[PDB]
């Protein structure tokens, strides 16, 4: 769902110099995995609030239980 | 080669879905099935795209031999639809690789487009302007080289694909025209003519293909098109009037008309091409639609040039003085509304209204009583047609000519009323077009509206309260906030009712009534904004209503006219917003930076690869940064944009403002974020989101500085500083950089608001002052690239045009605010090189709207600077004093009290002139009848009694006999601290008494002119204390008993 | 907002052998009592293809919480080598500590070490056989990778 | 005091009213820009557009929503937000994944690397 061209760019922005072919199938997968996790956050939130469409307010609130990861200790 | 890629039956998709699909269940190598036509367009388009996404897999073995293929492909190619696709193979090869990477195209080109033979030149000259479009910035350095190429192809009138390939190869490169350039495009120019009037009669697409050129043209920074200003003109009007020719191509030259008239309006008011311009402009407007139809307006239940012709004589009203344009356009414009022909009378109704836009002084003052051509004529005339142009000509005067239209409402109003009423259900047309023109008319009335309060009360709740069609229900509800925003207070009677229909509007889950829903949810703001206190407690149940829509259905209008609903409940409930803040941050963010308005239109080959590369090897591309591996024009047929996003962001930007400024003290947390998404917004190609942007970032700045006063904090004061240092340096670059001229009005006044608010903050950086001085110097003095430099060449200090008088006097606006921010020590020699120009502007013979500018300003810059007025007082002095000896009200009284200033702030060098300033203060007093300039002449006596140097040796006797202050209370500051300046307080006792007396009920009085009256009766209370008894005697009794009541 | 925070994470042994038990030394704050203890867990990841397949170590509880710079000593045994797997043995790995409250993650902090030989002798013939004696392994505590997971501390 | 002459046009005013429902003051759904427009949209889209293409991952969203649940909808807003959580998740894990790869004393990443990435950014 992701094509190989934005896999390279998104690579390029994280400082990656050099890529193996098998890379992409993997990352494919993590951003499957990681979408799953946020969208079943973000219906739970949405089923809370009795509604039938996911809008963004559940989806940054799903966002939240991931936590956050930042360089340093700030 | 069984290769069977053709339609066959309408089984094509048995082919697609299935075969050349089942590879895994080498191609590359021989992709050259040079069989049959278009199935070598077919291999051609396939080979585009394998090759974008394997390019640099081919390592350089076969990369020779491919394009010594595609060379000789190129060489004897014979159709078009093919050859085109292989120049796109060929270019797509040459944009990935580099510029001398492939060094026989480039010798191929130039042996080609200069060969004798016309197939070969066709093929040159395809190729190359392919190639040129494909990557333009690689034939930067040859522009000269293929400027001179166009020259000698653009001659050739006998074959049409030279011309508008060539005309393809000038729209590319006509944006990157340098200055050096210019003498080629300036000889290319007729060839460019000529070759239109070829064009047009073969095809229209082809014709408006090179109208693209032609407008790239019109418009490139470089004085390329006006040397042949009159030829361009004359070819635009030959082609527009062309009743027998097309619609599309007659709106395009309409649209570079716009275009022509917008850079340079200047030009052809010289020369003699506005007389032809109107006369070919005009029959377009009154032109008779077909038999039987109808126009687009007009329709019971964009497309014609009636409208766009419109257009341009707006924006020639826009960007042309009245004085050189009405003249020219009265004659015609009156002999065509009276005319039998109803379209006739249509036409110049809608001359009228788009003429009373960029003309608004010139009809305001003068030729407004003969408004009996609207309203009494074509609100009544037998043809519909005039109806709705009358209908809109009210509502377009009604809101240019704000001030001075609402006079004439104790007869509009009656009539127009009455056509309402006249309006029966089910022309909801018919009714949007009237209740336009009476929101139009309302808003601007105030408290002229309460006379007719109950009548539009009723009417506008005979449609709610009664069974009617949802789109008659939208417009009574925007008639009830325009009736809102008219009755600010008095609208209190008929607010619950008005409040539990927009309820039951809003709760109601009905599918049917979403336009209703949105109109709601804008009276309600409209609503929170006019009226105040009794909504404070409801506006906390309208925040969740207005998020409860905005997370049910997605639109672009509704997540719109909810961020205003917010703006508009901030201003009364205050610092409430904190739990609805995050919850209207986000979701308005994206709303920023949604790009969904601006949706790409495909029709071109289907793609039937849906195949990716599977490789495992180790890719070293990365090294490449600029990679061109993705999509790109993939078979682009243009782009569609959505004017609803745009809107949508022009009213988000003022909305978070407002919020921002409101609730100055939760919003810091989310400020850092909205600021970075509304800074990068400064770049939008867009007029009206670049101006909100540049509105949303001075009110960011005024609420980042007041949220600093608040809590005094060193990260506050820093954060204020970089957010300045931020956008001043914008605001700068963008008003003597930036081309469109409403923006700059913009960006003025939001500068002007920023020292206002900011103060001394703005100008701590050194030099800052240095570099705003310079630009609004600049400003006056023509010399921005928005005027562009004062429509180019020269001029002879003639009537400038009307619009921009307005940007002049924002402009001088800020003067007065730059002055109090400096402290004037340090502005007074940027204020020595600013006086020329305002002393040029209120020179005598001038208009007088500028002189009482001029002189307000030199006023309010006197006010600003202060002490530091000791130097220029000498020049300041004649020029106050010749302005106060006209026969103008507003001028008079700019006059008298910047003399007046002048006294107060002018030190010792101002002092030697008091006997001759009171010599002439008398003789003024007398004779003047208005009540603002008399008052004035108080102040400023008042003024120069409080400067003296010793004492006064009467003025004080003359000036106490009359103190009429009715309509200025700001002068009631002054006129309080002249008392108890420290014995013959007799005499004039008994005025001060009773004029303290009556505005003793009047609050607006301050209470520090009180406070000091006290002063002095105390201070007299104890020497020569016996006046005070025949005082009381002298005052009538009923006064005694107010005077006795303060003890 | 986390009422304790990690502020740095010092390491006295880098590089270490590789059968040298983990030690480290944990600097925090401590605002309140907590009724309740703090475990840390320490577990080393043998293969990355599968979850399931990593080891914990162990894990401790301390039952006082000192204020101020704490004094303790932990109790792990190493890392087993034989359940590493033998190709992924000498590689690169990760290693995680967190502090869980009540079954309750809420920090926890990740750090690369890499097995590799520490003598070009057996880089210029690697044997198929592979002696866990020859292998050093470091782990870069220099560039740390946090993770902040905020849960609720106080009915309210 | 100086006379304010701010009656023209109602500039400075507090909000103009939208007057959308009366034919937005006289296609404005979709209209074709002019050829200056178009180059300055083209422009502007091509120097903002995010990494991920929008199309495929709205494709991709909406497959995992009828995976859970069928006639299941998203607001567009969401999709904007669930995309540019992808991006930052993806260049953190870009990151982590090139210095895990820079500690190994290798250059190139591999699908181990990135599962070491994922191990070390917090599990979950």
């Amino acid at each position: 769902g992701i094509t190989k061209p934005a896999i390279r760019r998104l690579a390029r922005r994280g400082g990656v110099k050099r890529i193996s072919g098998l890379i992409y199938e993997e990352t494919r997968g993590v951003l499957k995995v990681f979408l799953e996790n946020v969208i079943r956050d973000a219906v739970t939130y949405t089923e809370h609030a009795k509604r039938k469409t996911v809008t963004a307010m559940d989806v940054v609130y799903a966002l939240k239980r991931q936590g956050r990861t930042l360089y340093g200790f700030g | 080669l069984r290769e069977l890629l053709l339609p066959d039956t309408e089984r094509i998709r048995r082919a697609t879905e299935q075969l050349q699909i089942v590879l895994r269940a080498a191609l590359c190598d021989l992709l050259a099935s040079a069989a049959d036509p278009q199935i070598r367009q077919f291999a051609a388009v396939l080979t585009r795209r394998r090759l974008n996404t394997r390019w640099r897999r081919l390592a350089a073995e076969q990369r020779e031999s491919l394009k010594s293929l595609i060379l000789t492909a190129l060489q004897r190619e014979t159709e078009h639809c093919v050859s085109l696709s292989l120049a796109q193979l060929s270019a797509t090869i040459f944009r990935k690789e580099g510029l001398e990477a492939w060094p026989q195209l480039l010798q191929l080109l130039q042996h080609s487009t200069h060969s004798p033979h016309s197939p070969e030149r066709e093929m040159g000259l395809l190729l190359l302007s392919v190639v040129v479009t494909s990557r333009p910035e690689a034939f930067q350095p040859h522009h000269r080289e293929l400027l001179r190429l166009l020259n000698e192809t653009l001659g050739e009138v006998g074959s049409p694909g030279l011309l508008f390939y060539s005309l393809r190869t000038l729209t590319t490169m006509a944006p990157y025209l340098s200055t050096e350039d210019v003498p080629l495009a300036r000889m290319l120019v007729p060839k460019l003519i000529m070759a239109m009037q070829t064009l047009i009669p073969i095809d229209e697409a082809k014709a408006c293909e090179a109208l693209e050129a032609l407008d790239e043209l019109l418009e490139s920074e470089v004085p390329v098109i006006t040397p042949y200003l009159s030829e361009v003109l004359t070819f635009c009007l030959e082609v527009a009037r062309n009743v027998a020719l097309g619609n599309a191509i007659r709106i395009r030259i309409l649209c570079c008309l716009t275009f022509l008239v917008k850079v340079k309006s200047k030009a052809l008011l010289k020369n003699r091409l506005l007389p032809p311009l109107l006369h070919t402009l005009f029959p377009i407007v009154a032109a008779e639609p077909p038999p039987g139809q109808l126009d687009p307006e007009d329709q019971d239940s964009g497309e014609t040039p009636k409208h766009f012709a419109v257009q341009v004589v707006d924006m020639l009203a826009l960007h042309l003085p009245p004085e050189k344009l009405c003249p020219q356009l009265m004659p015609m414009l009156e002999e065509a509304l009276r005319s039998e022909s109803p379209y006739q009378r249509k036409a110049g109704l809608l001359v009228l209204a788009v003429l009373s836009d960029g003309a608004g002084d010139h009809i305001r003052q003068r030729l407004l009583p003969p408004l009996l051509q609207i309203v009494c004529k074509g609100l009544e005339d037998p043809s519909q047609v005039v109806r709705n142009a009358a209908l809109f000509a009210l509502g377009q005067f009604s809101e240019n000519l704000q001030p001075h239209i609402s006079s004439y409402s104790r007869e509009v109003m009656p009539l127009l009323l009455a056509y309402l009423k006249s309006v029966p259900l089910g022309h909801t047309h018919h009714l949007a077009k009237a209740c336009y023109a009476l929101e139009n008319f309302v808003e601007n009335l105030g408290p002229k509206v309460q006379p007719y309060l109950p009548e539009l009360m009723e009417c506008m709740l005979q449609l709610l309260r009664n069974p009617s069609s949802p789109r008659a229900k939208e417009l009574a509800v925007s008639a009830l906030g325009a009736i809102a925003t008219a009755a600010q207070a008095s609208l209190l009677p008929y607010f619950p009712a008005i409040m539990e229909h927009l309820r039951e509007f809003l709760l109601t889950g009905r599918e049917d009534l979403q336009p209703v829903q949105i109109q709601s949810l804008e009276t309600l703001g409209v609503l929170a904004r006019a009226v105040g206190e009794p909504m404070r407690p409801l506006a906390e149940e309208c925040c969740q209503l207005g998020l409860g829509l905005c997370d049910q259905v997605d639109d672009p209008d509704l997540r719109r006219c909810t961020y205003s609903l917010f703006a508009a409940l901030s201003g009364l409930m205050g610092e409430g917003l904190a739990p609805h803040l995050e919850q209207i941050t986000t979701l308005m963010l994206l709303s920023l930076r949604s790009t969904e308005g601006i949706v790409p239109q495909y029709d071109g080959s289907s793609s039937f690869l849906l195949f990716d590369d599977e490789s495992d090897g180790e890719e070293e591309e990365e090294l490449m940064d600029e990679d061109v591996e993705e999509e790109d024009d993939s078979e682009i047929s243009g782009y569609s944009v959505e004017n609803a996003f745009f809107d949508e962001k022009e009213d988000t930007c003022a909305a978070v403002g407002e919020i921002s400024v409101n609730t100055s003290v939760a919003f810091l947390p989310y400020m850092e974020s909205v600021f970075e998404e509304v800074f990068k917004l400064l770049e939008c190609p867009h007029l009206n989101v670049r101006k909100a942007a540049h509105e949303a970032l001075g009110q960011f700045c005024c609420a980042l500085h007041k949220a600093c006063q608040s809590c005094p904090s060193e990260p506050n004061t820093a954060a204020l500083q970089a957010a300045l240092a931020r956008v001043v340096p914008s605001y700068m670059q963008a008003v003597n950089r930036e081309r469109e001229r409403q923006v700059v009005m913009a960006v003025l006044e939001a500068l002007t608001g920023v020292l206002r608010s900011c103060g001394t903050l703005t100008l701590k950086p050194p030099g800052r002052l240095a570099e705003l001085c310079g630009v609004l110097k600049a400003v006056l003095q023509r010399k921005t690239a928005c005027q562009d430099t004062d429509e180019e060449e020269e001029e002879e200090d003639d009537d400038q045009a009307e619009y921009d008088a307005m940007l002049l006097e924002h402009a001088g606006e800020a003067i007065p605010a730059l002055a109090a921010a400096a402290g004037g020590d340090s502005f007074a020699p940027f204020f020595a090189g600013f006086l020329p120009l305002l002393v040029c502007k209120t020179k005598q013979g001038c208009t007088v709207a500028e002189k009482s500018f001029a002189v307000g300003t030199l006023a309010e810059t006197i006010q600003g600077l202060g002490a530091a007025s000791a130097q220029f007082v000498s020049r300041l002095l004649p020029v106050l004093l010749s302005t106060a000896q006209e026969a103008d009200p507003e001028v008079r009284s700019n006059a008298i009290f910047g003399m007046g200033v002048l006294a107060e702030h002018g030190g010792h060098p101002a002092q030697e002139h008091f006997p001759k300033l009171l010599g002439l203060l008398f003789p003024l007093l007398a004779r003047e009848r208005h009540d603002r300039v008399r008052d004035n002449i108080c102040g400023a006596l008042a003024r120069l009694l409080m400067a003296s140097p010793t004492r006064k040796p009467q003025v004080l006797a003359a000036l106490l006999h009359a103190l009429p202050l009715k309509e200025d209370l700001e002068e009631w500051v002054t006129i309080g601290r002249l008392f108890s300046f420290l014995d013959q307080v007799i005499d004039v006792a008994p005025e001060l008494l009773r004029i303290c007396s009556l505005i003793l009920a009047d609050n607006k009085i301050p209470p520090d002119t009180k406070a000091a009256l006290l002063l002095l009766l105390t201070f007299l209370a104890k020497q020569h204390t016996d006046s005070f008894q025949a005082a009381l005697g002298s005052l009538p009794v009923d006064k005694a008993q107010e005077l006795q009541a303060v003890l | 907002m986390s009422i304790v925070s990690l502020l740095g994470i010092k390491v006295l042994n880098n590089p270490a052998k590789f059968t040298d038990p983990y030690e480290f030394e944990i600097t925090f704050e401590c605002l309140e009592s907590l009724k309740h203890d703090l475990e840390w867990k320490l577990t080393y990841v043998g293969s990355s293809r599968s979850l399931d397949h990593d080891q914990e170590l162990d894990s401790i509880l301390v039952g006082p919480v000192p204020v101020g710079v704490n004094k303790f000593v932990f109790s792990a045994d190493p890392p087993s080598a034989e359940l590493i797997p033998a190709s992924e043995l000498v590689s690169v790995t990760v290693i995680l500590l967190s502090c869980s409250y009540d079954g309750r993650e809420f920090v926890r902090v990740g750090y690369y070490v890499n097995n590799e030989y520490d003598e070009e002798e057996l880089r210029e013939n690697p044997p198929a056989k592979v002696q866990v004696d020859h292998i050093v392994r470091n782990i870069l505590a220099e560039k740390p990778r946090v993770t902040r997971f905020n849960i609720v501390w106080d009915n309210e | 005091a100086r006379t304010k002459q701010t009656a023209r046009k109602s500039t400075g005013g507090k909000a103009p009213r939208k007057q959308l429902a009366t034919k937005a003051a006289r296609k404005p759904h979709r209209y074709r820009p002019g050829t200056v427009a178009l180059r300055e949209i083209r422009r502007y889209q091509k120097s903002t557009e995010l990494l991920i293409r929008k199309l495929p991952f709205q494709r991709l969203v909406r497959e995992i929503a009828q995976d859970f649940k069928t006639d299941l909808r998203f607001q567009s807003s969401a999709v904007m937000a669930l995309q540019e959580a992808s991006e930052a998740y993806l260049v953190g894990l870009f990151e982590d994944t090139n210095l895990c790869g820079i500690h190994a004393k290798r250059v190139t990443i591999m699908p181990k690397d990135i599962q070491l990435a994922r191990r070390i950014r917090g599990e979950r």
